[PDB]
């Protein structure tokens, strides 16, 4: 009886730590893909000077 | 004879009680029987649920 009203309790609140969860994975995912396309961008940028170097040596 | 008409007039009083007071005792034990079925059921039923609290 009141234990089926904990229950109520425990796994609304169980359910909304998952969908924080959920959210704050996915929010970190997204930062993730910003970090590799900086990354890119440098990296990018120094092979074109490396290409150039390698044609003058 | 006219005490025996009295005693049978009183005599077929009291058997016509009998009969209807039996009727009435079997209605109401149709009713109590399928009350406690019910009952029964949800009372497993809760006991089930408690069981899933068993489980979670």
């Amino acid at each position: 009886m009141d234990a089926i009203k904990k229950k109520m309790q425990m796994l609304k609140l169980d359910k909304e730590n998952a969908l924080d969860r959920a959210e704050q994975a996915e929010a970190d995912k997204k930062a993730a893909e910003d970090r590799s396309k900086q990354l890119e961008d440098e990296l990018v940028s120094l092979q074109k000077k490396l290409k150039g170097t390698e044609d003058e040596l | 004879s006219d005490k025996l008409k009295e005693a049978e007039t009183r005599a077929e009083f009291a058997e016509r009680s009998v009969t209807k007071l039996e009727k009435s005792i079997d209605d109401l034990e149709d009713e109590l029987y399928a009350q406690k079925l019910k009952y029964k059921a949800i009372s497993e039923e809760l006991d089930h649920a408690l069981n899933d609290m068993t489980s979670i």
